């Protein structure tokens, strides 16, 4: 409510890219 | 009223519930860049279900086209067909967008719709 949203460093990317990803590698048990 | 275009109450079902398998229609307030020399960009978007807008949504790195390519622009409408949440060390969370469709362009909608306020 007071700015633009808390921002994301380095390492807080690199968690959101591993979790994007293992949602890819879980599609290829279906796909 | 254009609020009925929207699903009302679907980020507080995602962040109270943690509820997945919903797949609301929201509509893109702004979109922000976080940008790493050797990483794709990372796309940061300011949503709205009409009642609350969080900060907090992250686009797919394989959606990227939407933006940089602008049928995914501030003031459109989309509809959420696949998102996980995930929690950051710090303890918050991020929701992260793997599908979607966009419903209207931001110049078919026009201005944010409603008058929603921040959920954190």
């Amino acid at each position: 409510g007071t700015s633009s949203g808390s921002a994301f460093s380095a390492d807080d990317l690199m968690s959101i890219d591993l979790a994007e990803q293992m949602a890819n590698d879980s599609d290829d048990s279906i796909s | 009223s254009m609020v009925g275009q929207l699903s009302e109450g679907a980020i507080a079902a995602i962040m109270q519930k943690g509820d997945t398998n919903i797949k609301p229609i929201l509509q893109v307030i702004n979109i922000r860049p976080i940008t790493t020399g050797n990483s794709p960009p990372r796309y940061r978007l300011l949503m709205s279900d009409g009642l609350n807008t969080l900060s907090s949504f992250m686009l797919a790195t394989q959606l990227n086209p939407l933006v940089e390519e602008e049928q995914l622009s501030s003031n459109c409408v989309c509809q959420i067909h696949r998102f996980i949440v995930n929690t950051l060390k710090d303890g918050r969370r991020v929701v992260i967008l793997m599908e979607l469709e966009v419903l209207k362009s931001a110049e078919a909608v026009g201005v944010k719709i409603g008058n929603p306020v921040p959920y954190n």
